[PDB]
């Protein structure tokens, strides 16, 4: 398998509570069903895990955070699908809004369920401009891989922190965003299965954890 | 008290000048820099990189289907399938890309190019291609046969999956990258008869920029 | 292969904000330090993710027609935390912790350096997330210095220059058009092509 | 007769200049030095110096008594006895005391900080209390086994008689100290079942100070 | 760890007297110095017992309206000691002992230094015992350098800057209010607390 | 027991006449009565043993003046009595008036027995504020000690010379000031003393006179 | 053909500046000295 390093850099300590036994297990997402008319989908990573087990009840009840992940993304179809997908992590991947208001205080705003998905992940609204008014065409300048459905399955990413500040909190700031989107559509013959599966595991590397507050 | 004279210059705003100014906190110490990943040191780092062009921007194309070029098999054979230029700087495929959007911020460029193609199709399905490039001067060429005498690829869908073809040398009439159906599209039963390709585009370390100037995108 | 380093990128002087002054009849004139103002420095600051640079600033103050006379002019820079000055003869003029610049029209324009003042690392603009009031820069107040209330009516241009500046973390370039100023709410309906349109995929259009 | 040209920035005044200016009297010499005891270099030696809070801000409360916290005996076990905030920069306790007065000049200020208790008692009394601290995020500890959880030490009188609790960090949502009746108050016969707590508090080595402002409370 | 020095704390300009011209009727104009004028460095200098500091004074003249019209100035340092001028062609302005400082209205502000003048070894305001008449620094007439008398009216403003600052025996800082210039007078009745009041003791507000 | 130097000097000569005799003697001022009701007591050093013995005959008929001090102040109650006492020595202690008028001529002004008390002190009228207009929370700042009638009974204070000048009238500037202030009041059970007392004893160290004008 | 800012201070005329000024007449050598008895050198002589 081919791994990509994103920026090149592995996730580290910082140069905090460690604790190395049940965070550092793959925590894997429900499948998402990808269909003919599928548009994409988008995880915010640092409130993705917030309410699954060790992490979530050692992240929601601390007040500093600083982690690394190792993302594996499966996509298994059959030998006569074809597509491709675009896995992608963007940095501070913020949500637009889609209007035609320049008032302040009128122009729309993304809610809570549009921002922070969960653990379910969202659909975009418009993929051709990543939600965020920015085409997907240049979107390759961040750390990503293709999955075509005729040379591979499978993708691997191992993202660092990335951030300005050393530590912060784990519920107020998602720190990155993970980007699935089908650049070719799904096609198949009648007979075969209609929607193909794609599953996600997570990996917390490198976790850190500060000020516990109860 | 030395002696001095006041020369030609004085008391003029030069924007571009390289002088030094006066601080307003003197002895105000910043917040250290902390090591965070992906710094970038030029903009030829990110002329190299990959990206999809837009190759089919005619019209009564939607949003995405606008990256991809369709191959079918009722498409019969020594015909054309695509045809695009090659200069960046330049209304077309090139603006989509961020080469082409990096390079309009500067009014003069040189060197090598490189175009990938991948076939996003199913795994059953073989079938060649003829990638061409034609030099400056030249016009599109009109038969498969004049364009396998220019610069050719003969890329097969079985063994190879992507191809690349480099740009030799472009300066700042363009050159014409042109993709010819060579042999078909065969294709086994209970697979669909209908494929894209994937057309992206960067520099090479012979890049170079020039002569800066305010972009008209905005 | 130096008019492509990030810090020759940025750094060159060009216009950042005009002011207009009245002394009728507020008197005062403010101006809150943001880079993202005109939407030609905003596309180039928005390419990157994470910045940090020193700043030049220069203010070239005219008057309505054109003539200049001999008054004074008192620059002020409130740092970020500072109160904003309320009036013309408010005590936030007379604070002597907020630097003052006096210069006379007939003088050249006059030239400031601010430095990093952020308590993070480097500024950011796209912060995903609630609290992005992080990054203020400071504010930068103008009046006239005299007893009585003068009769003229000014003009100021303050022109930015970057210095020093460090990129971080590479984004794209936004194609759609702007609709808000801290906002990167693009249009749903009339998405606008990167790409202008041809008759035909066989063509050299 | 050297050639020079006027710069941006001529025949301007500006406020932290660091520009030498031209001597009144020259060749005066001053009254030289003697050792006075007492020199201070830094603001950092003025917050490390421990200072009494007013927690006992409320109404009510005459000049002196501010500075009080108050315990009784007829005052039931497993119960709060006071509660206040840990931000210096901020009206409240911490106003009274001089690390507050000075890091209201600066904007900016972080490190740990340190609380001492001191019981004014009779020394026939004893009994124990709670003293906790509760990290920001976090609101103020509605019982005794919550704040037992939290940061907390068990202070008795009899053997100690002054705690001191040290509070890891703090940025410029502030962390609140808890202080809970544990046991009791129990005294002897003949002695006033009544007593005070004096707060002081101050900076540590790792306090640091920045980004200078004009003080509000003139 | 700079900013929190003593030579930091103290060294910066800013405000410390307005005098006003008139030359109509009294031509000249005095000014005492004194640091604890404004309400805002006099909180700073009574937190230490002794001081032992160097002066920069910047000399900032304005008209009424605020043109500035080429007129000669005549700036006066008067040593402690030193009669102070009576009239505005009195014989004390041709005193070669009292340093003058010549300069227009449109030339740049003045700007002179003055050292540490006392026979002590530092400063002290704080003076308990009978003689506190030590630390006189000085005094600074301004008046218009002309023949006949001119007919306008001036306003000059004295910046004053502490440099090589030096202090000794810190002291508590005064939370009672000012009511005099010279002397710690508070109020008896209605003193003001040192902390706002909240609701309860066991609470969080 | 615990001895607080002041400013971390030791009181030393000059780099004038040197008594050495009659001079480094205990001199014992009387005991002052703390009550439940009291306020504090402040005290004029170079003025409080003017009048008494070798001391004050050698400075009132002297004109320079130098020396340190050595101070000792002993406070006995009972094992059933409580309260706490802050002893904090103040250089160059200004008493100031109270009054609200801001006219120079007509503001009030203290008087000699308010400003140099003796020997026998002076009480407070506003210990909140140490009649300077300063707040006594943060008069720590000085050097200090604190008697906590559960833990000790006496305190020790050498200070050295403070003064911008190395000689001085002993007459018409005090020096520095005393002050003891019960922070927390004085309480006790019905039938025990309702008074206790507290003595104050003075060493002059390292002392220095000049200029014999009589 | 040095960049240079003008600073406050610039053309006043303070009286105890040590300044020097442009001479008359250059080159011109004055009488040399000779030996006058009795020259002072302070008012410290004239005091005692």
């Amino acid at each position: 398998a081919n791994i990509v390093l994103a920026y090149g850099e592995w996730p580290e300590y910082c140069p905090p509570t460690r604790p190395d036994v049940s965070v550092n297990r793959f925590y894997t997402l429900d499948s998402k069903m990808w269909q003919e008319n599928s548009t994409g989908w988008y995880w915010k990573f640092p409130d993705v895990l917030n309410k699954t087990g060790v992490f979530g009840q050692n992240a929601q009840f601390h007040y500093l955070y600083r982690s690394g992940f190792c993302l594996h993304v499966q996509c298994n179809a059959s030998k006569f699908h074809q597509g491709a997908l675009l896995v992608a992590v963007i940095p501070e991947f913020v949500i637009a809004g889609r209007g035609s208001n320049t008032k302040p205080n009128e122009a729309p705003h993304p809610g809570f369920t549009t921002t922070f998905p969960g653990t379910t992940g969202a659909t975009f609204h418009d993929p051709y401009v990543l939600d965020s008014g920015v085409p997907l065409s240049q979107a390759l300048i961040y750390p990503h891989q293709w999955i075509n459905l005729r040379t591979n399955n499978c993708a691997t990413v191992i993202v660092p922190y990335i951030n300005a500040v050393p530590f912060d909190s784990a519920i107020n700031h998602s720190n990155f965003g993970l980007i699935v989107i089908p650049v070719s559509p799904l096609k198949y013959s009648s007979g075969a299965t209609t929607a193909i599966p794609i599953t996600i595991t997570i990996a917390p590397l490198n976790s850190e954890f500060g000020g516990l507050r109860q | 008290g030395i002696p001095a004279e006041l020369r030609p210059g004085t008391n003029q705003f030069l924007t571009t000048d390289d002088d030094t100014a006066a601080p307003i906190l003197p002895g105000f110490t910043p917040t250290p820099t902390i090591h965070i990943p992906g710094e970038v040191h030029s903009l030829l780092e990110l002329c190299r990189v990959e990206t999809i062009l837009e190759v089919n921007n005619t019209t009564e194309a939607t949003g995405l289907t606008r990256l991809l070029i369709p191959v079918s098999s009722q498409n019969k054979a020594d015909e054309l399938c695509a045809a695009f230029m090659v200069d960046p700087g330049r209304i077309g495929p090139w603006q989509s890309t961020l080469v082409g959007q990096i390079c309009r911020y500067y009014t003069q460029w040189s060197g090598s190019l490189k175009v990938t193609f991948m076939f996003t199709g199913s795994f059953m399905a073989t079938g060649k291609m003829l990638v061409a490039y034609s030099p400056p001067g030249s016009a599109q060429p009109a038969n498969r046969e004049t364009a396998m005498l220019g610069t050719h690829v003969i890329w097969d869908f079985g063994l190879q999956s992507s191809v690349s073809l480099v740009i030799p040398w472009i300066s700042n009439t363009a050159g014409v990258v042109t993709l010819w159906y060579q042999t078909n599209y065969v294709v086994p039963p209970e697979t669909p008869g209908e494929a894209y390709i994937i057309a992206m585009g960067a520099a090479q370390d012979n890049f170079t920029l020039k002569i800066c100037k305010d972009t008209d995108e905005v | 292969v130096l008019e492509t380093t990030i810090n020759h990128f940025f750094s060159r002087s060009g216009l950042v904000g005009v002011v207009n002054l009245t002394d009728g009849t507020t008197g005062y004139a403010t101006w809150d330090i943001d880079i993202m103002g005109f939407v030609q420095l905003r596309r180039k600051c928005e390419m990157f993710t994470y910045m940090r640079f020193n700043a030049e600033f220069t203010f070239v103050t005219t008057t309505k027609n054109g003539e200049a006379r001999p008054y004074m002019l008192q620059y002020m820079y409130v740092p970020p935390g500072a109160p904003k000055p309320t009036g013309r003869d408010a005590f936030q003029w007379q604070t002597a912790t907020n630097p003052s610049v006096f210069v006379k029209l007939t003088d050249p324009p006059a030239q400031v350096s601010v430095p990093f003042m952020s308590p993070a690392s480097a500024y950011q603009w796209f912060y995903d997330g609630y609290p992005c009031p992080n990054n203020m820069m400071g504010t930068f107040a103008v009046r006239v210095v005299s007893r009585e209330a003068s009769q003229l009516k000014l003009q100021t241009r303050v022109y930015m220059k970057l210095k020093h500046v460090r990129a971080w973390v590479p984004r794209p370039i936004r194609s759609q058009p702007y609709l808000l100023k801290n906002f990167p709410n693009y249009d749903s309906s009339k998405i606008t092509n990167s790409a202008r349109d041809r008759s035909s995929i066989k063509q050299a259009n």
